RNA sequence: CCCGGCGAGGGGAGUGAAAAAGAACCUGAAACCGUGUACGUACAAGCAGUGGGAGCACGCUUAGGCGUGUGACUGCGUACC
RNA sequence: UGUAACGGGGCUAAACCAUGCACCGAAGCUGCGGCAGCGACGCUUAUGCGUUGUUGGGUAGGGGAGCGUUCUGUAAGCCUGCGAAGGUGUGCUGUGAGGCAUGCUGGAGGUAUCAGAAGUGCGAAUGCUGACAUAAGUAACGAUAAAGCGGGUGAAAAGCCC
């Protein structure tokens, strides 16, 4: 386990955050910026400052090795609930959703 | 025409194969140790050695 | 009297039942199966634990016809000769020892051959 | 209820509707659906339901129960706590503190813990005949013929 | 305790040169099914999952014994119902080892189910003793 | 106390029985979801089955055929009202 | 509009008709279990258990019988902050509503007696109150008709500003 620095709160759907999360697992962390900071979508920027502020803690805050904290999962949940309106039809369609994103990072080691 | 059959289950939610990404590598090179990019030498002032574009 | 629809409602549907999958979303895992359609899961065997048996009958008799063919001792046409003896009725399953017994089972058809054959 | 009937509007022009009445006893803020009537009904009894072998339980039990002893005067009453010591002639100590006699005396102190409403004077109230251990009727021969209710 | 015998995958294959080709063809192309399944090898699983290895030798000898031979067609129309049709007949097509005039088991396992894995186990190499491209170990 | 954007959130302390009481204050499943233990698996048929059973992620057994679920083979069909 | 009259594949006799024979063989009567109804018996009799006969698909009608989230009552009566209890999935149990337990748990509660009948046993009212799993990367993205850098700065400038 060791760290879990999720961020809040985004403007996108949980799908947009979902697309880059999978690469980083268990054989990368030594250099965990590149892949995300070269893939500059508002998605991968979130997950990029999720990772830094997590592992920059773990090496001062447990006392572990920055290099071997393998990154064993990374999963995603929404919510609670955020709305607005855009009066396309003014009593029918009209109410645009904001699902949020926070990234349960879950680090642990090799 | 109005929505009138099955949800985004299995054969719709699955669709990920060509939504894909490039698993690109990166060069360490201590000539610019952290303001750098995968080969592009500095993300801002256009460095190599001396006075390039707006560097040094 | 207040009901609040409960107690017996999630009860008549799953509880202990050793069945993890079930019919997916709008047929089942929503609610819809629970009262009027969860009975179906036996109905493909509610008549057939009889009717199915016809398929496998050719297994047990195999061991009294596959080689016995080339001797002419043909299942359907041997059986009239045999049934002339009122103690020799139940050849149906009891002949199946013929699958391993071959090397001393070869003798069995000598017993009445003079008139049988 | 206050809610706007009766109907507000003509439900068309969507190819999807079914309801709009507002009240209607069904939907929201209200109420009791069943005519809103006050159900005040005295469920009447007849005269010889009391005369009426109702009193005859003391021949059903006969061994533990009606406990024929003495009339009520014996109670303190400003220390009714004490009557446990004196309730030993009937043996009963505290179980169901009645006596079912005929007169005005200090024995209303009996109901200090709940028990039952006591009643005493002549009408023994029939819901006191079913189903307690100690149906005490304890006073004298004031039972002759119609007097058995007492 | 069971009377059943699954897999069996495949325990009885009876490697046999089907010499009956042409000289009593339409008697035993009808029952190549009941052979792969049965009649000798019936002693394990004569209905379910099993496989066999029968040995092919010739193909263009169909014999067939009736007027049927020079006027019965076959049709595939493989794309969009064909439109423009075909009209070759049985002793004219059999010249080629194809998919409809030579396997027989096509018509006896007649849909695809249970047949879906046992297409070319019999090889269908055709050309007599010059073309014994089958099993090196000793076939019957 | 520690990291980061002189931020968001967590990892330990902690008033505390409790943060599964943390100010998107309810001691608390529902429509739908993410990473995973193993399945079936990019030649698909027909309410996706309960059968009949191979052995597989795992578990108990002085050996004793069982405690476990997607469900190779295919059989049976049309669950409604 | 793909040869498409047994479902095929047409079988030169395997057939077609007459004569022999034993296998398959719906839920169809048999093995032998359990038994609701209206009858007959051996006796019992508050009555019932077995024998014997008729026999066991069930929306129009009349018979006549099981049980609950808990309210009004069984009960300062015994039960529980040593857990009284759900969502759940240990183990068997009724002919069944479902449980007597229970398994891993919760954090206040009960009716194995019978008295009680009505906010009365829900998924189909073209749902309703508030919703959204859903229509994909869901505007013509705000007409298609404008832009070019060198900078000043900074927590980040197609825009600010020179």
């Amino acid at each position: 386990m060791e760290t879990i620095a999720k961020h809040r709160h985004a403007r996108s759907s949980a799908q947009k955050v979902r697309l880059v999360a999978d690469l980083i697992r268990g054989k990368k962390v030594s250099q965990a910026l590149d892949i995300l900071t070269y893939t500059n979508k508002k998605a991968a920027v979130l997950v990029k400052k999720v990772l830094e502020s997590a592992i920059a803690n773990a090496e001062h805050n447990d006392g572990a090795d920055i290099d071997d904290l393998k990154v064993t999962k990374i999963f995603v949940d929404e919510g609670p609930s955020m709305k607005r309106i855009m009066p396309r039809a003014k009593g029918r369609a009209d109410r645009i959703l904001k699902r949020t994103s926070h990234i349960t990072v879950v680090v642990s080691d090799r | 025409a109005v929505q009138q059959n099955k949800p985004t289950r299995s054969k719709r939610g699955m669709r990920r194969s060509h939504d894909a990404l490039t698993a690109v590598t990166s060069l360490s090179v201590d000539k610019t140790s952290g303001e750098k990019h995968l080969r592009h030498h500095i993300t801002a002032d256009g460095y190599y050695r001396g006075r390039k574009v707006i560097a040094k | 009297a207040r009901v609040k629809r409960g107690v017996i409602a999630r009860a008549r549907h799953k509880k202990i039942l050793k069945q993890a999958k079930g019919y997916y979303g709008a047929r089942s895992r929503v609610y819809r199966v629970a009262f009027q359609a969860v009975i179906k899961a036996g109905q493909y065997a509610y008549r057939d634990r009889r009717q199915r048996k016809r398929q496998f009958r050719q297994l047990w008799i195999a061991r009294i016809n596959a080689a016995a063919r080339q001797n002419g001792i043909s299942y359907s046409k041997f059986i009239n000769g045999l049934k002339k003896a009122s103690v020799e009725i139940d050849r149906k399953i009891l002949a199946d020892i013929a699958v391993f017994d071959k090397v001393a089972f070869t003798a069995l058809v000598e017993k009445a051959k003079a008139a049988l054959a | 209820v206050t809610g706007s009937g009766k109907k507000p509007w003509r439900q068309k022009g969507t190819g999807r509707a079914r309801s709009g009445s507002i009240k209607s006893p069904i939907w929201r803020s209200g109420g009791v659906t069943f005519a809103a009537r006050p159900q005040d009904h005295s469920q009447k009894v007849n005269k010889k339901m009391y005369r009426g072998a109702l009193k005859s339980i003391l021949s059903e039990l006969v061994r533990q129960d009606r406990l024929i002893v003495v009339e009520k005067f014996s109670v303190e009453a400003p220390k009714t706590k004490l009557l446990a010591q004196k309730l030993k002639d009937m043996a009963l100590e505290d179980v169901l503190i009645i006596t079912g006699e005929l007169d005005e005396n200090l024995f209303l102190a009996a109901r200090n813990l709940h028990k039952v409403d006591v009643r005493d004077a002549t009408g023994i109230d029939p819901v006191s005949l079913i189903a307690f251990d100690k149906v005490v009727m304890t006073a004298d021969a004031v039972k002759q013929v119609e007097e058995m209710l007492a | 305790m069971k009377t059943f015998t699954a897999k069996p995958e495949t325990v009885k294959r009876d490697w046999y040169v089907v010499d009956a080709t042409g000289k009593t063809l339409g008697r035993l192309a009808t029952e190549l099914a009941r052979r792969l399944r049965g009649k000798h090898k019936a002693e394990y699983t004569p209905h379910v999952d099993t496989g066999d290895y029968i040995i092919v030798l010739n193909a263009d000898k169909v014999a067939v014994t009736g007027n049927k031979r020079t006027d019965k067609v076959y049709y595939h129309h493989t794309g969009h119902i064909g439109g423009i049709k075909q009209a070759t007949f049985e002793e004219m097509i059999a010249r080629r080892p194809e998919r409809v005039i030579e396997i027989a088991v096509k018509g006896m396992l007649p849909k695809g189910p249970l047949g879906r894995a046992m297409f070319r186990k019999l090889k269908v190499y055709a050309g007599n003793e010059h073309n014994h491209a089958a099993q090196q170990p000793q076939v019957l």
